[PDB]
């Protein structure tokens, strides 16, 4: 089962997201960690939102 | 509980140090140091 | 078997090192990638050398 953020970022069968506006989205936008950068790129480019 | 950086009462460095700690927190540097000194230098791996 | 640098960095049963002076050691010293930072910390703190 998904146990960490890295597990979410590695797979593609499960989608993940946040609020449209809020602190979590800004955290992912400004993050410099590789895993969070991957997650932010995925969430930004995910369609439908 | 929390660990804080302590300063004398009425010192001129209290506000700059508090703001610096907040900046380091929001930039992810505190977590980076935590990972470096707990897990990067750990002897047990993952 | 070990198929990448991440597999090396994650475990501790297999030791690893570089030449005492050269481009590889300086690359690991100057790296900002998390896995190479882990590798450099291990190699620098490794005893015996």
């Amino acid at each position: 089962p998904i146990e960490s953020a890295e597990d979410l970022a590695k797979q593609t069968e499960i989608a993940y997201g946040t609020l449209d506006s809020g602190s979590t989205k800004e955290f992912f936008r400004r993050s410099k960690i590789a895993v969070y950068e991957k997650m932010w790129s995925y969430m930004k480019s995910a369609e439908p939102s | 509980k929390g660990y804080g950086v302590a300063t004398p009462k009425g010192s001129a460095l209290g506000t700059p140090v508090n703001l610096a700690v907040l900046k380091l927190s929001e930039q992810g540097i505190l977590d980076k140091l935590k990972n470096k000194w707990w897990y990067d230098k750990g002897e047990c791996g993952a």
